[PDB]
This record gives structure tokens, C-alpha cells and sequence, in this order.
DNA sequence: TGCGTTTAAGCGGTGCTAGAGCTGTCTACGACCAATTGAGCGGCCTCGGCACCGGGATTCTCCAGGGCGGCCGCGGATGCATTAATGC
DNA sequence: GCATTAATGCATCCGCGGCCGCCCTGGAGAATCCCGGTGCCGAGGCCGCTCAATTGGTCGTAGACAGCTCTAGCACCGCTTAAACGCAC
């Protein structure tokens, strides 16, 4: 017989393995891409350092997780586990925007 | 207050206010804007002051 | 037949009243009273004038019409009108305390 | 949630050069002090803008009477029970 | 004296009918806007003061100018897995 285990379930596990792993979620080559992106259509050559890039990702993914304990929270106000927009939106406008 | 000054200015609806002592101490305001001839005060000793 | 007003039609106008005036809402002597006594225990033989206490009162009411204004946002989240508990708490917690 | 696959980062290593970093030099260039006067400022007393209420035109909300398909009070039957004059 | 049988007082089970409440239309009344109307008071223009911004000179001093040194960013190359995407229930 297959064993298929119950949906969410292994969501519990993944959230149990990525709270112990300080590890970033995003890969160097899109980031920097992005990065790089955003100063090609912001000023015309422009040069990188091998820092000035950890700072970044360090910091974006210290507030994308910040904003989403605030919209986990916020979602679990409304008495349902799945998030919205309206979840999203009104964490944005309390935290300060 | 305000029923009875609902007809205050215009017309001539009385020949003479009645008033007491602390309300016009609270209604100055709307008092002083109308013309009198007489005024009178009773037992002015409260008024000595 | 006496006239009365359904509910909810005369708090419209106090909205409109209120929002259009910029009047202090706390009572003088009830407000000098309470911060006579809060900063009794700190420490006795306080001080304070006509000034130094209506600061205090707009800082105050300032900060509760705020926090009053997110509830109702976060009240509106929730798909209904009267707030509760839960609403200023999570309004608090989500503000930055 | 689970699977086949495919687009793709992670990684080991190089040659450089645009570029970051430390160092004399003088040359602009401000820090500091007599000296002044002139604009910023303390005080004052007034009229014009402002505060608050009046009179209606206007705008807004909110009341009740009237025509729509179902009703719960009543009366009688005519059976259940009682009852009194009479044959036995 | 006893059964008895027709006369009589209800017996309790429906038949019927008195019994309303909701939408749509009828204006009715409270609230608002808005400037006169006059009293109030403080904003500010004017008068007199005073102190520091400006002027010039003295004098020493930090930074642009190269000038040089060295250094890692990058563009490039090719292997090794490795998650992502589309699908399906």
C-alpha cells in the first residue's frame, strides 16, 4: 500500500527543519542579478564589491521574515489558517506604511 | 434657552425679559448683542462686590 | 408616536462632529489628578503648571485616536463593526509593542 | 502531496586591470580678535478679523395607513350517563 | 319493593369564522448651510534699545593634486549534482 501522508503535515516538518537552519533562501546568481538589474537602470556603470552583497539579502530576508510572523498573525486573527492580500496589505499598513 | 430666543431678534415678541441672576452670567454672549432701555437689578447687595 | 432614531444613524454625525473639531476630549481636572498621582510613587513633592499638563493630554489623545483608527482597520479586516479585545491587542502588538 | 525531467547554480581555477588605499606639497582658506552699526528684539495700543448666535432655504431621515391569504372563538350534535313513574 | 324505559342533563368532538401580520405608498419633521450682526481681543506696525554680523588683518593648517602601489572583480572556462516546472489526483 502507498504511503501518502496527510496534507499540512509535512509542512510541520519543513517549518520544524527550517527554523533550526539559519541558511538564506535565495540563490547568490538571482540576487545579484537583481541586484545588478536595479543599478543598470539606476545609474549607468556601476561596479560591485564581493561585499556591500550579504548585507542585502542578510537584511531582506530578516524583513520578509519579520512581515511574515506579522501576516501569520494577522490570519490567524481572521479564524482561518490560509493567508490573503488583505492579510498582507493591513500587516504593511500597521507596521508603519 | 434656545426655544425661547427662537424668535428673539426679529420681532418684537416682548415687552420685557425676565432673567435670573447666574444665567446671564452664562449667556453674555447673546445678552449684550440686544439693545435694552431698562435694566433693573434686585437686592444689589450680591452685587456689591 | 415618539420620534426615535434607529441606532447607528446618530453615530454618523458624531463622526462628522468630532472629526471636524480638534478640541481636547479628557476632562482637565480628572487628567491633572491622575498624573499628580502617578508621579507621586516615583518620587513626592511634585510640581506642575498650567502648562506641562496639556502637552500631555494631546500626545495622549493623539496616540489614542491613532491606535483607535488601526482598530477599526483591523476590526474591518475581521469582517464586522464592533470592536473587542482582540482587536486592540493585536493593534499594540503589531504597532511595535 | 508526489513524480520525471530540465534548466541551472556551486564549484575549482586564471589573467589581468580599473580601482581602492597610503603618501609629499603647497595653496587656498578658514580660526580669532579690535571695531562698528544696524537689524533683531522688548514693549504698547488699536481696529479689523474672528467667535457665536439668528432666520430661513435646503437636505436628509423616518413615521404610519392600505391591500396581500391564514387564521382559532363559537354551537350543536346526539351519544354517555342519570333518573323518575309504572308494570310486574 | 324491583326492573324498566322514555325523558333529561349534559359529554366532548369537530364546523365554522373571527382573528391577525407584512410591502408600498402617503408626506412629515429634524438637521444643515450659510452669512448678517455685533462685541471682543490680539497681530502687528511703530518706537526705542543693544549686541553680534561684517571688515580687515594675522597666521597657521587641512585637502586637492598627483603619484605611486597592489589588489581583488570580473569575464571566462568547464564539471556535478539539484531544485523547479508541469502535470495529476
Amino acid at each position: 500500500k502507498p504511503h501518502r501522508y496527510k496534507p499540512g503535515t509535512v509542512a510541520l516538518r519543513e517549518i520544524r527543519r527550517f527554523q533550526k537552519s539559519t541558511e538564506l533562501l535565495i540563490r547568490k546568481l538571482p540576487f545579484q542579478r537583481l541586484v545588478r538589474e536595479i543599478a543598470q537602470d539606476f545609474k549607468t556603470d556601476l561596479r560591485f564589491q564581493s561585499s556591500a552583497i550579504g548585507a542585502l539579502q542578510e537584511s531582506v530576508e530578516a524583513y520578509l521574515v519579520s512581515l511574515f510572523e506579522d501576516t501569520n498573525l494577522a490570519a490567524i486573527h481572521a479564524k482561518r489558517v490560509t493567508i490573503q492580500k488583505k492579510e498582507i496589505k493591513l500587516a504593511r499598513r500597521l507596521r508603519g506604511e | 434657552r434656545k426655544e425661547k430666543r427662537k424668535g428673539w431678534n426679529k420681532p418684537d415678541a416682548f415687552h420685557v425679559c425676565i432673567v435670573s441672576y447666574q444665567l446671564v452670567v452664562q449667556d453674555q454672549h447673546s445678552f449684550k448683542r440686544k439693545r435694552w432701555q431698562y435694566m433693573v437689578l434686585d437686592e444689589a447687595h450680591n452685587i456689591k462686590n
